[PDB]
Order: structure tokens, then C-alpha cells, then sequence
């Protein structure tokens, strides 16, 4: 992004600062392509964007051949390259579907309906606390900058007097500055079009305006200037609205070590300072892979609710008891330990701002749930069949816990053998293969060393309280 | 036969009689709409003391309470009997006699006057080498104000005189239509009916409205009130 | 054509905004007006919404809601497309030897190649980023 | 021909001399659009940009649209050349075949495992040949309702390998138990052992049936990437 | 159900002795009893 | 009416297959111009 | 639904802009060494 009211050959040469250093990054860099005057936010002449292809991922396997490295690395172009306002390298998300670059994106919304001004300086307070949070790299507004205009305005009555038409200095004043799209010629079979236009030279400037003529009804030569006149004016150059009211997107990305859902707080912190400093009246929404972030973790607490009931009412059908079913899950916690447990301590060994709770913990942890009642069933089965059959409960869950251990600690240690390659994958889609495994595999360590020490101990306690027969 | 297959049916086929309409049928435009919910309420807009005319309540429901009220959670669809304002000119026949003018003229200078002048930008984007600026040029040429209707020029006379619109006629800030009386209770009036949307509840849906006006009544106009002529939520609720 | 971002706004913009809040499975709705006179309104679905269907119930409220719209703008055409995210692939053409020249292969993307790219199956958009040739007059003001 | 652009003949003076165009402009052969200026390795280049439809596959498509540019390059003028400089598509496949490798070397783990417990060739091998058909029938089941092979699919199949075998698991241990308890042949021990057995077989099944079940209700995209789960190891648990 | 109405009758050879035009009788009368609608302004940032 | 085969190829079936494109399902496109004046473009659609 | 007749159907396509004379100039080759080929039979331009 350049300052505003750039030209297109201003924003080409920033470009070429830009080229010349990724195609200096030779070990990590492969390729470049660079379009001036597009970019997602608005087509404008100011505007730029480039597609850079790094090598192959066997080419980069050193620290400074990593894509986080470029990118701190090509973060420096803000300060290097002083003419344009923001030069920013960024990924792409996980799912491309759901969004061009990874990051959070924001809306401001004048709730109040105070102002655009005020709006503005709304946003421009929110910039400079983010500027100064440490858990947060890059946040820029999306959009338009506010830009001087040129305004003209036409004497409604003199142009009478003259005689010259608004109407008609619409249409001279049309071509001559801006295009005209006439008809169609053909050039090697196929249809293209004729444009009509005045020369470069013509409609540079303001004062070119005064080269231009109007013809009146009376058929004789009007100079513009004898009806208009042209001063210089600030404005927007494109207003935003989200869901009614007026806004403004504001996208950033997270440090290097810290979460999503934790810049997402900041931010969130960030504008709570909003109405202590002096801008009320301002509210925000999330928006993109922001607000699916914070829908999936909502979800969450209902999803496990809702699993452990089902488990619940089977039991109890499948077994005729309320007391047994409830033993059974009296013993889930001991898996969820080692699944949380390992995850956080990973995070902290590992330094991994992805090895939090996610979509990915949330499955796991169903896993192990279904894991610890496995376990818990096949002690607890056998005991309720020997207690039918005469034996004392003690004597009876004794028994079970003996016959029924090699089979469970095989089962339990195959599924645990079994996401060891999840949990140490390195290749593409490593930190999702690492996600669902660091949470199963944390579970099976639990549930063997503790879990199975606490089946017998509920079943026998529940049972003491209600009396089998 | 579903409803939206069938209205995109219609309209496509409608795109083939529209170069065969007349130039005002079109300019007016032409509308294809379908059958669907029914009315669960019509609010009426009505001005107890005589202070505003029905022009004027129309106007500003359409401006104001017809937004606010479509994004109300449950609202399909917001529909205003009325419409807004329209500058009118009204022609004397013999001061057009007068001045050797015909109702045609009026037009011609009403066209060329009433303009929106669009220009380009200064940079341009096969631009010379060394432009350092580019921004856009604007034009504000078109008229706004009954005033700026009546000077619009029309002739020069022999003497030398002016002869404007004021002249030869009366230019007002008019009704858009004057076909339809509407009033409750005696009282000037407007009317909105909303519409529920697909798979909602109705019952909620009309809190909502009810909760949204709360707030819209404290910024109305002086001498405006807000009352139902219809509701059909007392039937829904109480057959539950 | 020749109006303000304000006008944008309260002529076409909003208006058109109001005609689109009542259908069905919208998740949200993000608007744009500038100052070149041009607006975007950008509607988004619940998962679910089948986007052939919904292509087709925005279209249905468009209809009433062009009338409202102002007529220079009616006369322009407005515009109702499926939309994308994100590009899938990005491909350059490009002379090695120098043998060949921009304009030249600029014509020949938008004449050769992109008409058959855009007709292939799961394509749906191509954005090309040269021109093709074409006509130019280019005025004199004074010698006019 | 632009030559016929200045021949165009627009007005006589009144000296009686043509004007054409060429004495007011300059005609040249030049742009549609002055817009944009791209790049490729810092020199001139044109580029297409493609962006998907939606209901597609990436991979697909993107083998469509290369096997397109295979015809069209022989027509190519000489100097023309074409590289992709933006393609998402490789990372899609080594994402793909990484899940493909994992799945691999967990069942040789489990296969270990089993081994280290089971003690002979013959115990371990009935367990292991229920994966072949566990997996892949629960592809064919999944691909009847339109669950393709995705990362997530694949996830959920190596999350199930050390789950499907555990019925395997849980029978053969105990023949083999009771064998040496009784020393029984084959056949007389598998009988038997399938009494004492289908309790638990029964309410092991149940029970990780029914912890993915609730999976598969919730909606959004969490609950397209949730179904993806659930289906797979619904599926996987009963063929078990 | 049908109702008295008027229809004006122009005579094009009196007319046409007098010098004036078919559609200049057409135009005036359109505009002067019948009404037209010229173009849109804005009043209060809405076209009307 | 009255357009020989030619203009009608250059005015009217170029510049509308030229808007063509973007249809999902769409396997070929046939077109034909002539001297009655016609013209007709022909979709073709995959199964499905 | 089908008019092809059992007959394979060649759209000889000028891709290169040559023009409709040297299109037709092609086809007529074409049509020349197919009326020689034992394995042709009837192969017949299909329009005017
Ligand atoms: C813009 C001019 N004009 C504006 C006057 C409207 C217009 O001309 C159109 C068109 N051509 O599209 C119509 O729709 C219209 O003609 C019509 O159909 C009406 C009704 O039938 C109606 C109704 O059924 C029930 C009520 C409610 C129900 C509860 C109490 N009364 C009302 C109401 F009182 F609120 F106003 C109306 C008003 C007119 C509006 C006409």
C-alpha cells in the first residue's frame, strides 16, 4: 500500500524494491509475480500486490529457510522501503476456501451513528494501542485511506447565460478525461473495441481543464473556465458498511509464539480502553475465520455434554442399572487429565502456538472418553455377572480386575501405538496430525496409569451404597 | 412448483418484451413479484394533531422506519403504502403564449439543466512520465432546491430580458402521486404492513418490531404517532 | 458514473442492501461505495444453502429493487455473480529471448488462452492481468 | 487499419478544405486496459488468475486446466512461454500422502504390539487381517454417502486402527487363554470363549459407537468437519 | 362498468393550413393534461 | 432483418458467446450465423 | 436427441485466425485424401 493519491509508476518502483530482495533470498525463494495498480482490498493506482513460490520444501530445511523466518525477514521492507505506507508478507490460511490470508479480521461499527470522522479516529486509536501490544504483528487497516479530491463546480446560471448546456459539457468533458468505449472493429477475425479519449497531456492537471472548449447553442466556442471553477477538497474514497451499519475492517496477525484465539482477546482488550480514553459508542464483530474461531470454541462445552449423556443412557440400557453407568463415568476425568496435560506441556516444550485447544483437542478428547468407558466396561461387565452368579462384591470386582487387565492394557496400548505417528509427523499437515495425537496419546498414558486403579474403587463404592438384588 | 424457480422463469421471459414497451412504461420500470406469507401486522402512521399531511408521513416512513424495521430479526419483508416526495412544475398557458414558449421547451431546458456532469481523474492511466498525482474529478451540477428550479434559464426576449422557469410557472416540492387519500382515524395517515420470514416465529418476531419502534419513536418527527390497525399475533397466541 | 461515495451510498447501496435482508439462510452482509461511482454488495450464506438456489433468490429480489435504483444507473446494468475466495493458481506468460513483445502477448492471453481456460470444467472465474489491443484516437483539444 | 481511422472525414471549412481525423488526433493501436502493470521475475509478463467453482475438486480441476494448456501450446507463437507462479495443489497431495504414510506405519506398530503380547505368528496374525477388511470397507460404506478421501476422513481411519482390532484383540486373547487353562483343540476353545465374550464384545461396540454419534447432529462448518469423523469411525466400529 | 369519457378530435387540414405539426398538437397536450416525468434530483441524499 | 450473414457474426454471435463462460456443466458450445438474418448459439450441457 | 447419423463428425477449427477462405482451402484438402482412403466412406461437408 503507498501513501495517498499515488501514481502507478511511484507503486512500480517499490515493487522493484520489493523484487530485488525475494529475489535475493535465493535458498528459500524460487519465484515471483507482481501486479501494480490491483489488490484485494480496491483497484486504485496506489495499490500492489505479488504472488512470490518459495523452493521446494526439501530445499528448506534450515531455520533460515522457514517460511516465518521470510517472513519476519520481509518484514523489514516497512522500514526499508519509505514511500509506501505498509509492505506486508503474509500466509495463507489453513482452509485457502475460507479466506485470502491468515490473521484476524475485525469490523468497527458506528453503532451510535456518530460520525465517519469520529469513526476514524476511533480506528486510528485502536491502531496505535496494537501497535504497542506485544502479542500482536501487523495490524493495518483493510481498505481505502481517506484522500484530497478535486472538486468542480459549474455555475449553474452563468452556464445558462452562455448558453451551454450542463448536459452537454457532461459529454465533452466525459471524452476528454475519462474514456469513451464507441464501437468495434475487427482485427484478425475477432471483435475489439474503438476508444475515444483525449491525449495524456490534455488531462493531466487541473489547469489542462482550461484547454478544453464547449460549443454553446448558438454554435460558437465556450472556454471551461468560463462556467466552472475547481478547488482542492479531502475526503473517503470508499465507505464500508457491515450488517447496516458503517464500518471499517481491521486485519492483524499474531505474534510469533502466541495462539489465534489470543490475539483475538487482546484485540478484544484493546477496545475495551475504547470508552475509558474517550471514543464511545463504538461496537465490533468478527468476521471471516475469526468468527468461525470463535463459534467452534462455543460449541465445544455442549458437544461434550451431549456425548457423555448418550454414553450414559446406552449403558443403562444395555446393562439395566443406573448405578453402573454412573461409575462409569465417574472414571472419565482420569483419561481428559493426560489429554490436556500433555497438550499444554507441549506447547511449552515444543514453543507451538499450535498445540492449543482447537477443533482437533475437541476430537480427541472424545476419543478418550470413549477409551476410558471401554476400559471401564470390561471390568465392570464381568463383576455384575459374577455378583449374579452368588459371588460376595468384593471377592466378585477383585476377580474381574485380574482377568480382565491383559486385555485391557493390549487394547489400550494398541490405540496408543497407533497415533504415535500422528503425534510425531513431520511433514505437511504435521501441526493437525500433531494436534489429534498429543491429546489421544496424553489420554491412553492416563487412563493406564491411573484409571485403571479407579475403576474398581467407584464400582465398589456405588454398590455398597445401592445393594445388588 | 417452486415459488423462486418460477418467478426467475418469468422475468427472464420478460426481458424479451421490454425494447417493445414504451420509453415511459420503461423509464417507470416494470416489476415482477410472488405470492407468499400474509400480513402479521400493519402499523399506521398517523399525525393526531393535523401537523404533518399524508405526503409527509409517507415521505418520512420511507426514509426512515422502513430500514430500521427489514433488519429486525424475523422480517421477510417490509412493504409502505406510499411514496416520497417530487419537485412539480405547473404550467400557466397563457404566460407560455406570452413569451412564445411551448410545454416542450420547458422540458428541453429541464433536461439539459438537471445534470449529473461526470469527468475522470487527473493522473490517467496512460499518464505522462513524471506525473507525480492522481486523483479524481467530481462535479456537482445538479439542482436540489425548488429555487434552483425557477431560475433555470429559458429565453432572452427582444428587450433583452430574462425569462426563467418562475416566469411561467409555479414550481413546488410535490406528492409523487395524487391519486390516493389515506388517513386513520380521521387523521392523516400512512401505512406499512410487514411481512414474516421463512421459518420463523411469528410471536417473536412481532416483540421484536415492537421493541425496534420503542426506539425510532423518541427521534420522530413532532406530532407523529405509531398504533396497529391490524394484528393477527392475538389469534396465534391464544390457539396456542 | 459521476457520483460521490456518499451518494452511492444512499441512492444504490442501501437500497439495495434493504431489498436482501429477509432471505433466507444470510449469515451476513458487507457493502462497499466509492467515489468512481461504483458499488459492491457482498452477501454471505449458512452452510447448507445450496448456491445455486441462492444465486436465484437474490436475483428474484433484485427486481423490484431496480426500479428504486436511480436511472443512469439502471442504464448501466447491475451486476449478480456466484463468488469466490481465493485463487486456485495464478499462471505467467512471459517471452525468455526477448523474441516476443508485451502488447503482443498481452493479445495473445485474451484472445487465445483465456476464453478456453474459462470453459473448463470447475473453472468458474479468470482474472487476466494484460490488456488486448484496441483502437485509440487520442484528441487534440486545440487543433478541435 | 488505423490508416482508414484517419481517413475518416469529419467537416469542410469554408475555405472548402476536408478535415479529417488525423488533423485533430493521433490513432494508434494500443490498450483495452491501461490498469495494471504485471510482472514475472521483475520483466514483463501477462497472467491469469483462476479461481474455482464452488462444488469442485481442486486437484481435479487443476489437471483439467494443464491438460487444456497442452493443446493450445502447440498453436503458441514462438517466443511464448508459461510457468505457474501460484499453485496451491502440491501441498494438497504431500498433505495427502504424508496421512497415507502414517496410516502405514501405525499398523505395523500395533501389529508389534500385539506381537510382543500375543507371543506367536498364529495369535497375531487374526487380529491383523481384520484391518484390511475393516478399512476397507468402511472406505466403500463412506463413499455410498458421499464422504470422499480427504485428510479428515483419513485422520479419523488411522485414529481407528488401534480401535477396530480390539474385538479381534479381546476374542483371540481368550482362546488362547483358555487353551492353555484346558488344553482344548482349536475349534472346542473358540466356542467356548465366544460365550464368556459377546458381553463385552457387545458393550465395547455400544460404547465407542455412541461417544460419535452426537458428532454428526451439530451444524456449521465445525459440523461438516465433525461429520467427516464420525461417519468413518461409526462406520469402522460396527463392520468391527 | 363502462362510463361517459371524451375524446378530442384533431383535424390535420385546418391544422395544416395554420402551419402547425401533428405531434407538436401530440406533444403539447401529453405534457400539458397528461403530465410527464423528465429526470431524477436528489432531495436529503434521496433521488427523487 | 435484412443483416447478411457476416453482420450478423461480427455484430451479434461473437459478442454474445464472448459472455459465455463461467457455466458449470458446460461441455461445448456450437454457434451458426446467416443470411436471413439469424442467429443461433447452441449450449450443450453435461450430464447431471 | 441425436442427429449425428452414426458418422463421425469433424469440426476442422481455423484456431489460427487464417480466414474463412483458407479454412475452406483446408477442409478441401482434407476431403481430397478421405475420398481415396479405403477406410472412408461418405465423408460429406456438412453445411452451405
Ligand atoms: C402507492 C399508492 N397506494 C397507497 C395508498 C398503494 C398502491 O397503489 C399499490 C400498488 N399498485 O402496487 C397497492 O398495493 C394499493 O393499491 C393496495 O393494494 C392497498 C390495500 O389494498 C390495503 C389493504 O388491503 C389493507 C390495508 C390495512 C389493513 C389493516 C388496516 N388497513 C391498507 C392500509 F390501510 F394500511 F393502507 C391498504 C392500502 C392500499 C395501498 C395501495
Amino acid at each position: 500500500q503507498l501513501p495517498p493519491n499515488a501514481t502507478l509508476d511511484r507503486t512500480g518502483k517499490v515493487i522493484d524494491t520489493m523484487t530485488n530482495f525475494f529475489m535475493n533470498e535465493k535458498d528459500t525463494v524460487e519465484s515471483i509475480f507482481t501486479v501494480s495498480g490491483f489488490s484485494f482490498t480496491g483497484v486504485g493506482q496506489n495499490a500492489g500486490i505479488g504472488f512470490v513460490k518459495l523452493k521446494d520444501w526439501s530445499k528448506r530445511t534450515t531455520p533460515e529457510t522457514q517460511i516465518g523466518s521470510l517472513i519476519q525477514r520481509g518484514m523489514a521492507l516497512n522500514m526499508i522501503i519509505k514511500d509506501a505506507s505498509y509492505v506486508m508478507p503474509l500466509q495463507l490460511p489453513a482452509m485457502p476456501e475460507l479466506g485470502v490470508t491468515a490473521g484476524f479480521n475485525l469490523q468497527l461499527k458506528d453503532s451510535s451513528g456518530q460520525g465517519h470522522e469520529k469513526l476514524i479516529a476511533a480506528r486510528n486509536t485502536i491502531l496505535g494501542l496494537a501497535s504497542q501490544d506485544k502479542r500482536l504483528v501487523g495490524v493495518r487497516p483493510n481498505g481505502q485511506e481517506d484522500t484530497p479530491q478535486y472538486q468542480i463546480n459549474v455555475d449553474q446560471a452563468q452556464a445558462g447565460a452562455m448558453g451551454v448546456s450542463i448536459a452537454e459539457i457532461n459529454n465533452t468533458m466525459r471524452i476528454a478525461w475519462g474514456g469513451s468505449y464507441i464501437n468495434d472493429f475487427v482485427d484478425r477475425g475477432r471483435v475489439k473495441k474503438v476508444y475515444v479519449q483525449g491525449d495524456a497531456g490534455s488531462r493531466m492537471m487541473p489547469e489542462d481543464l482550461n484547454k478544453w472548449y464547449v460549443r454553446n447553442n448558438k454554435g460558437e466556442m465556450v472556454p471551461f473556465s468560463a462556467f466552472a471553477t475547481g478547488e482542492w477538497t479531502y475526503g473517503s474514497p470508499r465507505l464500508e458498511r457491515y450488517n447496516g451499519v458503517s464500518s471499517v475492517n481491521i486485519q492483524g496477525t499474531p505474534a510469533p509464539g502466541v495462539s489465534s484465539g489470543d490475539a483475538m482477546k487482546a484485540m478484544e482488550e484493546i477496545i475495551g480502553k475504547l470508552p475509558s480514553m474517550g471514543l464511545q459508542g463504538f461496537d465490533y464483530e468478527w468476521t471471516g475465520l475469526s468468527l468461525e474461531e470463535r463459534e467452534s470454541g462455543a460449541q465445544a462445552p455442549f458437544l461434550y455434554a451431549l456425548s457423555l449423556l448418550i454414553v450414559f443412557l446406552c449403558l443403562a440400557a444395555l446393562y439395566e442399572s443406573w448405578s453402573i453407568p454412573f461409575s462409569v463415568l465417574l472414571v472419565v476425568p482420569l483419561g481428559v487429565i493426560g489429554a490436556i496435560v500433555l497438550t499444554y506441556l507441549g506447547m511449552i516444550i515444543k514453543g507451538d502456538p499450535n498445540l492449543s485447544n482447537n477443533i482437533y483437542f475437541q476430537v480427541a478428547i472424545i476419543a478418550v472418553i470413549g477409551l476410558s468407558a471401554k476400559n471401564a466396561i470390561l471390568i465392570v461387565e464381568f463383576a455384575k455377572e459374577l455378583q449374579e452368579k452368588g459371588e460376595d462384591l468384593l471377592d466378585a470386582t477383585l476377580h474381574a480386575a485380574k482377568m480382565r487387565l491383559r486385555p485391557i492394557i493390549m487394547t489400550t496400548l494398541a490405540f496408543g501405538f497407533g497415533v504415535l505417528p500422528l503425534a510425531l509427523s513431520t511433514g505437511a499437515g504435521a501441526g493437525s496430525q500433531h494436534s489429534v495425537g498429543f491429546g489421544v496419546l496424553g489420554g491412553v498414558l492416563s487412563a493406564t496409569f491411573l484409571g485403571i486403579f479407579f475403576i474398581p474403587v467407584f464400582y465398589v463404592w456405588i454398590r455398597s451404597i445401592f445393594k445388588y438384588k | 412448483v417452486d415459488p423462486d424457480i418460477a418467478q426467475v422463469q418469468v422475468q427472464n421471459k420478460l426481458q424479451s418484451a421490454t425494447a417493445l414497451l414504451p420509453e415511459d412504461v420503461q423509464r417507470q420500470g416494470v416489476t415482477v413479484t410472488k405470492s407468499g406469507a400474509s400480513f402479521l401486522q400493519v402499523i399506521a402512521f398517523y399525525s393526531p394533531d393535523n401537523n404533518l399531511s399524508d405526503s409527509d408521513i409517507k415521505d418520512y416512513v420511507n426514509s426512515s422506519i422502513k430500514e430500521p424495521l427489514s433488519r429486525v430479526a424475523g422480517v421477510g419483508e417490509v412493504q409502505v403504502f406510499g411514496g416520497s416526495y417530487a419537485m412539480r412544475i405547473w404550467l400557466d398557458p397563457a404566460k407560455l403564449t406570452s413569451y412564445q414558449l411551448t410545454p416542450s421547451d420547458i422540458a428541453t431546458a429541464l433536461q439539459a439543466q438537471n445534470s449529473q456532469v461526470a469527468v475522470g481523474q487527473l493522473g490517467g492511466a496512460p499518464a505522462v512520465q513524471g506525473q507525480v498525482l492522481n486523483a479524481t474529478v467530481n462535479a456537482q451540477s445538479l439542482l436540489q432546491t425548488p429555487e434552483q428550479f425557477k431560475n433555470i434559464f429559458l429565453k432572452n426576449t427582444a428587450s433583452g430580458a430574462e425569462v426563467r422557469l418562475k416566469d411561467v410557472a409555479r414550481v413546488e416540492l410535490g406528492s409523487d402521486n395524487y391519486q390516493f387519500d389515506s388517513k386513520f382515524n380521521g387523521k392523516p395517515a400512512a401505512g406499512l404492513a410487514i411481512k414474516i420470514a421463512t421459518g420463523a416465529n411469528a410471536l417473536d418476531t412481532a416483540e421484536a418490531v415492537e421493541q425496534r419502534l420503542s426506539e425510532l419513536r423518541k427521534n420522530y418527527p413532532t406530532g407523529l404517532a405509531d398504533k396497529l390497525a391490524y394484528d393477527t399475533t392475538p389469534f396465534i397466541r391464544l390457539s396456542i | 458514473p459521476g457520483a460521490s461515495a456518499e451518494t452511492v451510498e444512499n441512492t444504490v447501496t442501501q437500497i439495495i442492501e434493504q431489498q436482501m435482508n429477509g432471505l433466507d439462510g444470510l449469515r451476513y452482509i458487507s457493502s462497499n461505495s466509492a467515489g468512481n461511482g461504483q458499488a459492491s454488495i457482498q452477501l454471505n450464506f449458512e452452510q447448507g444453502v445450496d448456491p445455486d438456489i441462492a444465486q436465484v433468490q437474490v436475483q428474484n429480489k433484485l427486481q423490484s429493487a431496480t426500479a428504486l435504483l436511480p436511472e443512469d444507473v439502471q442504464r448501466q446494468g447491475v451486476t449478480v455473480t456466484k463468488s469466490g475466495a481465493s485463487f486456485l493458481q495464478v499462471i505467467a506468460f512471459y517471452s525468455p529471448d526477448n523474441n516476443l513483445s508485451d502488447s503482443d502477448i498481452k493479445d495473445y492471453v485474451n484472445s487465445s488462452i483465456k476464453e478456453p481456460l474459462s470453459r473448463v470444467a470447475g473453472v468458474g472465474e479468470v482474472q487476466v492481468f494484460g490488456g488486448s489491443y484496441a483502437m485509440r484516437i487520442w484528441l487534440d483539444p486545440a487543433k478541435l | 487499419t488505423p490508416e482508414q481511422f484517419k481517413n475518416i472525414f469529419l467537416k469542410n471549412t469554408a475555405s472548402g478544405a476536408e478535415v479529417r481525423l488525423k488533423d485533430v488526433a493521433r490513432v494508434e493501436l494500443g490498450s483495452d486496459n491501461y490498469q495494471f502493470d504485471s510482472k514475472f521475475n521483475g520483466k514483463p509478463a501477462a497472467g491469469l488468475a483462476i479461481k474455482i467453482a464452488t462444488g469442485a475438486n481442486a486437484l481435479d480441476t487443476a489437471e483439467a486446466v494443464e491438460q487444456r494448456l497442452s493443446e493450445l501450446r502447440k498453436n503458441y507463437p514462438t517466443g511464448l512461454a508459461d510457468k505457474l507462479a501460484y499453485d496451491t495443489t502440491p501441498f494438497i497431495r504431500l498433505s495427502i500422502e504424508s496421512v497415507v504414510h502414517t496410516l502405514i506405519e501405525a499398523v505395523i506398530l500395533v501389529f508389534i504390539v500385539m506381537f510382543l503380547f500375543l507371543q506367536n505368528w498364529r495369535a497375531t496374525i487374526i487380529p491383523t487381517l481384520a484391518v484390511p477388511v475393516v478399512v476397507l470397507g468402511t472406505f466403500a460404506v463412506i463413499n455410498i454417502f458421499g464422504f470422499s478421501i480427504n485428510t479428515l476422513t483419513m485422520f479419523a481411519m488411522v485414529l481407528a486402527i488401534g480401535l477396530l482390532v480390539d474385538d479381534a484383540i479381546v476374542v483371540v486373547e481368550n482362546v488362547e487363554r483358555v487353551m492353555s487353562e484346558d488344553h482344548t483343540d482349536p475349534v472346542t476353545a473358540t466356542s467356548r470363549s465366544m460365550q464368556q465374550i459377546s458381553g463385552a464384545l457387545v458393550g465395547i461396540t455400544s460404547v465407542l459407537t455412541a461417544v460419535f454419534v452426537p458428532m454428526a447432529f451439530f451444524g456449521g462448518t465445525t459440523g461438516v468437519i465433525y461429520r467427516q469423523f464420525s461417519i468413518t469411525l461409526v462406520t469402522a466400529m460396527v463392520l468391527s
